[PDB]
Formats: C-alpha cells, structure tokens, sequence
C-alpha cells in the first residue's frame, strides 16, 4: 500500500490522453494480452473513466470513438476477443472503413 | 446566447438481445 | 462486430418488459392466426403469459405439453412472409424438470 | 515488437476495499480525504494545450492585408474601377488577391531564371497572400456552419411533423377499424355456447 | 460545400506551384552553348526539346485554368452579412416550432397508445374465440 502519488490538473490531462488510448484498437489488444482486464481496480477506473462523457468534460475529449469503445469494453467476452488478434484486426477495419 | 436545442439523432437509421438480457435479470424465462 | 459484441445499457424498464411480453404474445397470435401449418392435435392453443402453450395428453405423470414462442428478429413480421416457417422457442412442462 | 504506455499506477491503487472505507467515510459524514480527493474529477476552464483553447489568428502568424466587418441585416457592395467591375466587396477583395497571387508567381517565375537567390522575397509575398486568401475564406465559414445546423433542425421539424400527421392517420384507422369490430364483451364462455345453440337454430 | 470546395482549389493552386517547378527542374536542361552538348545519362534522364516545351506550355495552361476556376467560384460566392442575427432569431423560431409540435405528438401519441390497447384487447377475446370455437 504504497501512499497515492498523484496530480490534480496532470491527472485530468492524463486521463483525457487514456480515453483517447482507449480509442485505440491496438491498444486494447496489447492491454488484454497483458491480462490488465483481469484487474477489477482496472474495471472500477474504467467507471471513473463514465465521467468523461459529461458535456463540459467530453467537449475536451478529441477521438470519439474511445466513448464507444468503452461501452464495447462494458462486455468481458468482448475483452477476451480483444485479445485476439483476428477481432482486432476486423474492429481495425471496421474505423478505417467508417473513416 | 446559449438556448437549449432539441434534437435526437433522427437521420441515423432486437428480440434476441432482449431474451438474453431478461435471462440474467429474471433466470429463466418459464417463470 | 460492435453489433455482435455490443451490449445493451443493464437497465431492463419492467414495464416494458410486460409491454413487450404483451405484443409478444400478440405477436404470437398474428402469426398463429396466419401461420400456415397447425397440426391437428394442436389444434387448441392458449396464447399464455409470455408464452404459446400446447397440450396433448399422454402418461408418465404429466401431459405432453409445449410452449412456445420465438426471438428471431428479422421474421417477426416476416414470419407471416414465410409462411412456410419459422424459428419458434420451446419451453415444454413434464414431470422431470432438469432434463 | 510494438508497444505502447501502461495506464496510470492509480488504476492499480483501486480496490474495493478502499472504496468500501471511503463509503465508511461517506456514513460518518487524511487517507480518506486523499482517496475523494482522488475520486473528484476536477475539469479545467482554460489555458492549457499541449500533450489553443480558441482557434488560429491569422495577425498572430503573419502581416493581414486587410479588415473588414458587415452590419446586421446588411451588405456592402460598390464599384471601383479595375476592369470596371460593379460586384460584391468580400468577393471582390477576393477576386483582387487570387489575380495579384497569379501576378507574383508570374514574378517569381521571372526572377527564378534571372536570379535564383533572390526568391526568399518573392515567395514571401506569396506567402501572405495564400494565408489572407484563408483568413478570409474562414471568416465566411461560422455563418455557413450556422445555415447547415439550420437546415439539419429543419430535417429534425419536418420529420416532426410529417411523424404526427401519420401518427393521426393511423390513429383514426384504427378507431374506424376498431369500431367497425366492435362486439366487446366479458365471461365470453357464455356466448360461445350461446352462439352454439344460436348456430344450431 | 461551395466554400470548403473552393479552399481545397487555392490549396490545388500552391500544390501546382512547387509541383510545377519541380517538374521542369527534374527532367532534361543540358544546353550547350558553343560546346557540344554531353550528359551524365543515368542522372540526366533527358526528356525531348518538343517534349519540354510542350510540357511547360501544357502547364501554363494547367495553373492558369486553376486560376479562372478560382474566380468563378469567387463568382458562385454568395454575399452574406457576418452578423448571424437574421440566423439566429430563425434557429429560435424552428426550436420553438419543433418543441410545440412535439407536444402535440406526445399528447395524441399517449392517446393512440391508449386506443391501441383497446382493439388489442378486442382483438384477443376474437382469435381464442374463433380456434376454439372451429377446432
């Protein structure tokens, strides 16, 4: 139980960086390759994450799709399929061809 | 200034969910 | 692949289940009403609660009983333009229960 | 082979336990002060862009060759004397820096095979006139961004209405439909056997 | 539309500057004066006198119709005062007028529903009824 290290501004700066993370494909594959998926302080910080869809907060946020990946996320079958390399290709795809 | 606008997506465009959903919140379905 | 792994908000209104329940056995009878094949033995139906029911008697401590109604989307309606069939559920009361 | 930065170390400081001990705290209501302070979500108003808060000004970035504003419910337009045009002003300024553009290219062709070495001011006049080209360009678009939210909700009321009025078609079919039927009745039992021996005679 | 369209030509335009130039400085210029012309082939890549000209009359042609693109869609231009005070009092007037529309819907659509109970009600005691009463 190390004693908490944290920054007020940097922390909501970071955490508009790891939605936009989360947008990422790619790297929801490598984050369920390394089992952080297996962690519930992980799913409770996902929940903490919920606060950035707020107006004043997500006028902020800059890749949308992170929103909906969370709510993909939302589902574990669909993080065990993250760790696989042919869905993730195919949610991959699936961007490039909306884009 | 700033007025609230309403509007609710409407140019964008399933019972199987629906089951699999009242599955978990009621078990089965029979009862 | 959002479609197939996206899951619905986990909040299920219960009223609209019964009204859902309610236009589903509704359903249940459009289709019935015009559904193409009925065989005779079944021919008495009780459109239940949720459920299509079916008996027919028979021994082994029970009556041979089915329920029946469906979750496939695309027919609901269709259904009556497939006249010929059909996907239809099961849920069938004997004197086991497990099996 | 790929690779990419791990989450904040605070995700792994999660627990539901320390969230049970700050729902603790909540019921009594230092460890516990840190962990809400942890908890709150502290947006910002302003200042900070970097990983603006407004949009690119053109002044901010080079010399502006000129300025210009339109009254409410009004437009200016006059007739000055270049090929006698008689036109709209926004466009004509327009118009004057596109064939002045065209002219210094020309300019800059010339000095390019009389003089290479000196472009540097050539392109710099160049340079200025496609960035007002764009300054200007951009102070036409707020107006038009606000026409097409306006043709959207236009989209959104049309729907509106034209959703009511078959909403009332079908509703009177179905209170026409539903009273041509009518025959309401309860413990219909009763008039099925009576219906049996109505059939019957 | 028109405006986004019209930036992407003066943008075409500065692309046609530099890609031009580039061009011509790319491909053959050996002249020989009085000497003999002579090349290093491989770097030269030459390209035919005619072939030069032709190609720097063709990009005359290419910029300058670039440009008298760019002056009638300057013509296509719609004047539009910058003030949105005309836009706005008509977004206000819409959001109003799609707000009591709604109403209107809500008030008979929570009749209909009503009424669609009703007949499917009816509906119900016929279709029992009727199986029943043929089988």
């Amino acid at each position: 139980l190390l004693s908490k290290v944290p920054d007020d501004k940097s922390r909501f700066e970071i955490e508009l960086e790891f939605v936009q993370m989360l947008s990422n494909p790619w790297y929801l594959n490598f984050l369920a390759q390394h089992k952080y998926f297996e962690d519930e302080a992980f799913l409770q910080y996902l929940e903490y994450m919920e606060y950035w869809r707020e107006p004043e907060y997500v006028k902020f946020i800059i890749y949308p799709t992170c929103l909906h990946m969370l709510t993909l996320l939302k589902n574990p079958q669909f993080r065990n399929d993250i760790s696989r390399a042919d869905l993730s290709k195919q949610v991959n795809d699936e961007i490039y061809y909306e884009w | 200034s700033l007025d609230p606008e309403i509007i609710g997506g409407q140019n964008n465009f399933n019972l199987q969910q629906i089951f699999q959903k009242i599955i978990q919140e009621r078990g089965p379905f029979r009862d | 692949t959002s479609k197939l792994y996206m899951l619905s908000e986990s909040p299920l209104s219960t009223k609209q289940i019964l009204q859902t329940l309610h236009a589903l056995n509704m359903l249940i009878r459009i289709r019935l009403s015009l559904y193409e094949i009925i065989p005779t033995p079944f021919q008495h139906f009780t459109i239940a609660n949720g459920r299509c029911t079916f008996t027919v008697p028979n021994e082994f401590s029970v009556s041979l009983t089915t329920n029946s109604q469906d979750p496939k989307s695309t027919g609901i309606s269709f259904q009556w333009i497939v006249v010929d069939f059909q996907f239809h559920l099961p849920d069938f009361s004997s004197t086991p229960a497990k099996y | 082979f790929s690779a990419f930065p791990p989450p904040p170390p605070y995700y792994k400081l999660f627990t539901r336990e320390n969230i049970e001990k700050v729902i603790s705290n909540m019921e009594k209501e230092e460890i516990e002060s840190l962990a809400k302070l942890f908890k709150k979500p502290s947006c910002l108003t302003s200042g900070t862009y970097q990983m603006p808060l407004d949009s690119q000004d053109t002044g901010a970035v080079s010399a502006s060759s000129v300025n210009e504003g339109f009254r409410a419910d009004q437009k200016s337009k006059d007739g000055e004397t270049s090929d006698l045009i008689k036109i709209p002003r926004r466009a004509y300024e327009l118009r004057f820096l596109s064939r002045s553009l065209m002219l210094n290219f020309l300019e800059l062709l010339g000095i390019m095979a009389k003089a290479p070495e000196q472009f540097p001011s050539k392109v710099e006049n160049i340079r200025v006139l496609l960035l007002n080209l764009h300054h200007l360009i951009n102070d036409y678009r707020p107006h038009q961004s606000r026409e097409s939210l306006i043709m959207l909700l236009e989209k959104q009321l049309k729907h509106e209405e034209s959703q009511v009025e078959l909403l009332r078609t079908h509703n009177r079919q179905m209170t026409e439909t539903l009273e041509k039927y009518k025959s309401l009745d309860f413990n219909m039992e009763k008039e099925g056997d009576v219906i049996q021996q109505l059939k019957s005679s | 539309c028109r405006c986004t369209q019209l930036q992407d030509t003066i943008d075409e335009v500065a692309t046609q500057f530099y890609s031009s130039i580039h061009y011509l400085s790319s491909h053959h210029d050996f002249v020989p004066l009085p000497g003999q012309e002579k090349v290093s082939d491989s770097k030269v890549n030459p390209i035919s006198a005619e072939e030069l000209q032709f190609a720097q009359r063709d990009l005359a042609k290419d910029l300058v119709t670039k440009f008298m693109q760019i002056d009638t869609l300057i013509n296509q231009l719609p004047g539009i005062s910058t003030a949105p005070k005309h836009q706005l009092e008509k977004i206000k007037k819409l959001q109003n007028s799609i707000e009591e529309k709604q109403l209107e819907r809500k008030s008979l659509e929570s009749e209909n529903e009503d009424l669609k109970l009703q007949l499917a009600k009816r509906i119900e005691t016929f279709g029992r009824l009727s199986c029943v009463l043929f089988q």
